[PDB]
């Protein structure tokens, strides 16, 4: 019930940190790996959807699972390809394989498809999605920041602008951060939704009873927690080149 | 080895019977080594499988895990070693019990499956499952008089390009046979019409040997098929092969008029003329002597 959900004191003693692998080195592996998801994912043709679910595995896996184990670039693909097939967007074996190649090797080329070793990276990534259904319990069915998003932002009218702000928070915390461990996606989602505020300029105002627009979306949620969380990922981004310039005013 | 906090090995069961074969797999009977609740483990196998863990499972496993209620099958949770499903386990089942001349439903009895069976129903399509498989076979009770709705393999969820083979032949509804791929819940409902009339004849009351044999059955029970009785079925376009032109056939089995009203609501040609689950469960069959009792 609160199986996913991990303090931060356990988010330090992960299974990497067992076999030495320093704090920040971890978050870089999951960011990688995050990467890594999303340019498969793009490239294969499924959805953000798809892409997040399968950042979500990848999270989870690596709080019972090391990194010195599962190299996050064995463990993406296969991921990516249980996700694709869990989200009703199945992509074949042969083909996730091929792509997954060429983004690790954009100049090597694909063995032969009668080699021993073609043959054995295909069996490697179906042992390994078998190894992620048995680390997740079978738990296959993720909810999303997302979902909550999009209801609220137009449950206030949001510009149009506001509201894609708040998607790209969404999709860039599942990205940059291990809020996907810690917070439940209705309150990612309230976090996403302030810092796209606060970024565009844009005040959401005291409903008729009294109430702020987060207590519409989740009864636990404080302005403390709301702001404590976008300065987290707000620093994030500021550190990740070229990613805020995507939601920057040029005018 | 690798670590493997939330998926215990089956050995935790000890294996008592196989009693029956799977799409990937045997089904046993089993026992848990320290309490000994039965449960039944359905296994899942990947050889004949080339994209590895069938996605055909998968959403099964997704499915179960989503329905819980009195009257849905429970699915305890995945085990390894190959990969089983674990389930509460159920002695009966509605179709064995039905060809039993052995067994005998008294109108209090019939009454009350009915009511478990149409308050799974109405369960499972609240929460957006097509069954997509109702049968006799299909209805499981366990020990303690306690209908399941069982087996979810071809089931899916639902808000219409739907894939239109589904539902044995049987007991499939009009529309699928008249090649409807925009479905919804009452194809399942249709199906709830077709085990309760088997309630009393005992005898799965409609069986073809092709679709066109069915649809036409379904003719020579319901009535011909036409605008005047469905709206707009014209539209449909496998309307074109096999024309032609219900309460008297089943009034000797049955012979309780409020049973027989209530399967006259059921199988109704036009799916959006046919009742659901909620009315159903309110139509007078539920409400007058004798009123629905436990099972023995
Ligand atoms: N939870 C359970 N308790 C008791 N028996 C069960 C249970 N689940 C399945 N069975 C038995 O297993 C047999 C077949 O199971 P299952 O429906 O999974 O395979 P199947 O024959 O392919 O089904 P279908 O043909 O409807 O897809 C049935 O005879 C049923 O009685
Ligand atoms: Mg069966």
């Amino acid at each position: 019930n609160k199986r996913w959900y991990f303090t931060r004191e356990q988010l330090e003693n992960s299974p990497s940190r067992r076999f030495g692998v320093d704090p920040d080195k971890e978050l870089s592996y999951r960011q990688q790996a995050a990467n890594l998801l999303q340019d498969m994912g793009q490239r294969l043709n499924v959805s953000q959807l798809t892409i997040n679910t399968a950042i979500v595995y990848m999270h989870r896996f690596y709080m019972i699972q090391s990194f010195t184990r599962f190299p996050g670039n064995s463990v993406a693909p296969a991921a990516l390809f249980l996700a694709a097939k869990v989200e009703g967007q199945p992509k074949k074996l042969e083909h996730v394989i091929k792509v997954a190649h060429t983004c690790l090797h954009p100049q090597e080329s694909l063995p032969d498809t009668r080699s021993e070793a073609y043959l054995q990276q295909v069996q490697d990534l179906v042992i390994l999605e078998s190894i992620i259904l048995q680390t997740l319990g079978f738990e296959l069915t993720i909810d999303h920041p997302h979902t909550h998003v999009v209801k609220c932002t137009q449950l206030v009218r949001a510009s149009k602008d506001l509201a894609q702000t708040s998607y790209f928070m969404a999709t860039n915390s599942l990205h940059l951060t291990t809020f996907s461990l810690q917070y439940t996606p209705p309150v990612v989602a309230c976090v996403c939704i302030h810092l796209a505020c606060k970024w565009s300029n844009w005040e959401i105002p005291v409903s008729t009873d009294g109430k702020h627009w987060w207590e519409y979306v989740d009864a636990t949620v404080t302005l403390e927690l709301l702001d404590e969380l976008t300065h987290e990922l707000l620093q994030i981004l500021e550190k990740t080149p070229n990613r805020l310039k995507r939601i920057w005013n040029w005018r | 080895s690798v670590e493997c906090p939330f998926c215990d090995e089956v050995s935790k069961y000890e294996k008592l019977a196989k009693i029956g074969q799977g799409t990937f797999g045997e089904v046993f009977k089993a026992r848990h080594r320290k309490t000994g609740q039965k449960v039944a483990l359905k296994k899942v196998l990947m050889e004949n499988e080339k994209e590895g863990f069938p996605i055909t499972a998968l959403r099964e496993i997704k499915i179960l895990q989503l329905l819980k209620h009195e009257n849905v099958v429970n699915l305890i949770e995945i085990c390894r070693t190959s990969i089983y499903l674990v389930f509460d386990f159920c002695e009966h089942d509605l179709a064995g019990l039905l060809s039993n001349v052995l067994v005998k439903f008294t109108l209090s009895e019939i009454k009350r499956v009915m009511q478990m069976l149409l308050n799974g129903l109405y369960y499972i399509h609240r929460n957006k499952i097509l069954h997509r498989d109702m049968k006799a076979a299909n209805v499981l009770i366990t020990r303690d008089g306690v209908l399941k709705l069982a087996d979810f393999g071809l089931a899916r969820a639902f808000s219409n390009r739907y894939t239109n083979r589904v539902v044995t032949l049987w007991y499939r509804p009009p529309e699928l046979l008249l090649g409807e791929r925009d479905y919804g819940p009452p194809i399942d409902l249709w199906g709830a019409g077709c085990i309760m009339a088997e309630m009393w004849t005992r005898s799965p009351i409609m069986q073809g040997n092709t679709e066109q044999h069915q649809l036409a059955l379904i003719s020579q029970l319901c009535g011909s098929i036409t605008p005047e009785v469905w709206p707009n079925v014209d539209n449909y376009e496998l309307y074109e092969k096999l024309e032609l032109v219900v309460k008297d056939r089943l009034k000797a089995y049955v012979r309780d008029p409020y049973a027989l009203d209530l399967i006259d609501k059921l199988l109704v040609l036009d799916p959006a003329q046919r009742i659901d689950s909620d009315d159903a469960l309110n139509h007078d069959f539920f409400w007058s002597d004798p009123m629905p009792s436990d099972l023995k």
